[PDB]
């Protein structure tokens, strides 16, 4: 669960 | 749980470039997350720098797309930050953190100077009274610190052993260098018996001084 | 990039109201909007995630809500614990951003300091400097101003004057005066005051004492 801009 | 502790030089002259070190415990950078470099200016505004991912994906502020370089040592546990042709106006204070739900993860931080300054210990003098003023139940005493030159300065009493009361001062620049000072108060029963030291650290100049404060005779 | 800008630059409140700050996105951000908390000399600190999630081990005071370009962080009671720097991020796109920051400032009842006078040390005047510094202890607000005598007569050069960092017990403030002078100066003058005004004295605060003085 990592936030979209994260890639 | 997830520590992070960056390093690296605390002072590099323009035109040269900078490298830091990640080290991450508890943790593998091959797992998941993304992991991050951030630094705050001297204003206290904050820049993303970039980042690597698990994978060895990286991501990176356009506005620092050609000056910047993240790699990774998987079998270390680290990732590194190689930021070419440092001007002075890269002196900040550079983090390395796991992004994921945001940053909830930052080392503590490791401050860099970008000058083409001459490096600096700083001379210590110590704040005894002048005798006459017995405040009686409560004393304070000082430690001058000035004359130094990057930025950093550790000061500490008894080792962190005396730790309340303690009230110590921001730098501030005069002509080229910087000054402060730190002031402890104690009781009156302790302080002529007992002595109180302030421990002065200064690490680019790897300067680790100790001064005792003695009374007014 | 996406810009967050955070509108009160400032602020100052006393222990017990509520504190409302604001963020918002040049573009919509969803809900990936995280609030961070900075002490004096401390590195960030998440508070709250998802625009609202209050993160681990972070008390009930605070909360958070907004959605896509408007969001705001509530303290539902402020404590003198709070004093900080308060920043917000967003990390939907590409190039994560943060806003400018807001920062904290507790309030309290007024309080008059402590001024200490310290001499030269025998040890600096060796390398033919003197060092006389005035400290001002716990005292509120912020405001206070010092002044120099040498002889009974103003000295306005060769001082540098300098802050703490509010407590995060009392919220009271403290500072110093540092006056510097050369050997042979400091050598010819006897008396050295210091002198400071602040509004919770109706008169001057007045420290001094005599070199011929041991």
């Amino acid at each position: 669960q990592l936030d979209p801009a994260f890639g | 749980q997830v520590t992070l502790s960056q390093s690296g030089p605390g002072l590099v002259k323009p035109s040269q470039s900078l490298s830091l070190t990640c080290t991450v415990t508890s943790y593998s950078i091959t797992s998941d997350y993304a992991w991050n470099w951030i630094r705050q200016f001297a204003g206290q505004s904050l820049e993303w720098m970039g980042y690597i991912s698990y994978s060895g994906s990286t991501s990176y502020n356009p506005s620092l797309k050609s000056r910047i370089s993240i790699t990774r040592d998987t079998s270390k546990n680290q990732f590194f930050l190689q930021l070419n042709s440092v001007t002075t106006d890269d002196t900040a204070t550079y983090y390395c953190a796991r992004g994921g739900t945001g940053f909830p993860y930052w080392g503590t931080g490791t401050n860099v100077t970008v000058s083409a300054a001459s490096t600096t210990a700083p001379s210590v003098f110590p704040l005894v009274p002048g005798s006459a003023t017995a405040a009686a139940s409560a004393v304070t005493l000082g430690c001058l610190v000035k004359g130094y030159f990057p930025e950093p300065v550790t000061v500490a009493w008894n080792e962190g052993a005396l730790s309340s009361g303690v009230l110590t001062v921001s730098a501030v620049l005069q002509s080229g260098l910087y000054t402060l000072s730190s002031n402890t108060t104690v009781a009156s029963g302790t302080w002529p018996s007992a002595s109180v030291t302030c421990l002065v650290a200064h690490p680019k100049s790897s300067t680790a001084a100790d001064k005792k404060i003695e009374p007014k005779d | 990039d996406i810009v967050m800008t955070q509108s009160p630059k400032s602020m100052g409140m006393s222990v017990g109201e509520a504190v409302t700050l604001n963020c918002k996105a040049s573009e919509n951000v969803g809900t990936y909007v995280s609030w961070y908390q900075q002490k004096p000399g401390q590195s960030p600190v998440l508070l709250i995630y998802g625009a609202s999630n209050r993160y681990t081990g972070v008390p009930d005071r605070f909360t958070g809500s907004g959605s896509a370009t408007d969001f705001t962080l509530t303290i539902s009671s402020v404590q003198a614990d709070d004093d900080a720097d308060y920043y917000c991020g967003q990390s939907y796109s590409s190039p994560l951003t943060f806003g400018g920051g807001t920062k904290l400032e507790l309030k309290r009842a007024d309080a008059a300091p402590t001024s200490s006078i310290f001499p030269p040390s025998s040890e600096q005047l060796s390398s033919g400097g003197a060092s006389v510094v005035c400290f001002l202890n716990s005292f509120y607000p912020k405001s206070i101003a010092v002044k120099w005598k040498v002889d009974g007569s103003k000295r306005a050069n060769g001082t540098a004057n300098s802050w703490t960092d509010q407590d995060s017990a009392s919220s009271t403030y403290s500072m110093s005066s540092t006056l510097t002078l050369t050997k042979d100066k400091y050598e010819r003058h006897n008396s050295y005051t210091c002198e400071a005004t602040h509004k919770t004295s109706s008169s001057p605060v007045v420290k001094s004492f005599n070199r011929n003085e041991c």
